[PDB]
């Protein structure tokens, strides 16, 4: 059973016991992100001129 | 010295008091404050 304290910056849990964590904002920029295929859904004439 | 600490000061309460031989006032502190904190600290211990 774990238990987390935001007020005494403490996480406790089985036999471990956190205290003062600390954490910093990453980049969170990933290279190759996926670029999707955009399209519009048109009516289309057979014939025109 | 609690007790005679509050004799001398009565508007001190049950809940302004700590530990001063260990680090546990900390969690005393920041539970009574709410996680705030203090604005002054006349600190004189050492170390830890």
């Amino acid at each position: 059973d774990v238990v987390v304290s935001r007020w005494l910056r403490v996480t406790v849990a089985g036999g471990v016991h956190i205290s003062g964590l600390h954490t910093e904002s990453a980049p969170r920029r990933q290279q190759e992100q996926q670029v999707p295929i955009l399209e519009k859904f048109c009516f289309t004439p057979h014939t025109e001129e | 010295k609690r007790a005679y600490l509050q004799a001398r000061f009565p508007q001190l309460d049950s809940t302004s008091f700590a530990n001063s031989r260990d680090t546990s006032f900390e969690q005393h502190v920041l539970w009574h404050t709410g996680g705030k904190g203090v604005d002054l600290v006349l600190n004189s211990l050492a170390e830890e």
